[PDB]
């Protein structure tokens, strides 16, 4: 996974956004 | 290693309401979470011993935040844990232990991970892990609102790991516990 070290190019960031059920 | 987000989440929408966050951030926040956790559970076991305990109780867990939080953060987690903990004692009606502390974190989970890290015979007090389920919510949410911020400050809508680098790199106290905690592993 990705951890803290990677805050150490992050706008390249194309995830899908996290989102909950809705039901 | 678990899996925080959908509380994560359920703080972000208490201080951002219209503000999203991507699947990437929140795989970096969730390790956030996890760290930080194993850090001061760490902490307070090898507290626990030294004081010569046989429970990890809030008063373990409120050293170990103090020898792990820098500065002002400690203060204000402290607060939090002490905070929740009387909450909890003086609202028992509530079904949900997290409920009763005013937590969006999960404290039953909270209590079982707290668990594996007490060694021996060692036990795990109640409040400890409200204690510490507070002081994880209360740093996720330190770190959400900056990232929250950030993300306003540029005219976006949603949260991503720049926004979080941002919020924590550009807060000092922040930046030297993430820093601290990346050499702990």
């Amino acid at each position: 996974s990705v951890g803290l070290s990677a805050l150490f190019d992050l706008d390249l960031d194309d995830s899908e956004d996290f989102t909950v059920n809705s039901s | 290693k678990e899996t925080y987000s959908s509380y994560i989440y359920k703080v972000l929408k208490q201080t951002h309401p219209d503000t999203g966050i991507s699947q990437k951030s929140m795989s970096i926040l969730n390790s956030f979470v996890n760290d930080i956790f194993e850090r001061i559970a760490t902490e307070a076991s090898k507290l626990a011993a030294y004081n010569k305990k046989s429970t990890i109780s809030a008063r373990e867990i409120q050293t170990a935040v103090r020898l792990i939080l820098p500065g002002e953060l400690a203060k204000h987690a402290v607060s939090e844990g002490t905070r929740a903990v009387t909450k909890y004692s003086s609202s028992t009606q509530a079904q949900s232990s997290s409920a009763r502390a005013g937590l969006q974190f999960p404290v039953g989970r909270i209590k079982r991970y707290l668990k594996r890290h007490a060694t021996g015979r060692t036990r795990v007090g109640s409040k400890a892990a409200i204690y510490l389920t507070a002081v994880l919510e209360y740093l996720t949410a330190e770190v959400l609102e900056l990232a929250g911020n950030a993300a306003k400050d540029l005219k976006v809508k949603r949260i991503t790991p720049r926004h979080l680098q941002l919020a924590i790199r550009g807060d000092d106290e922040l930046d030297s516990l993430i820093r601290a905690t990346i050499a702990s592993g």
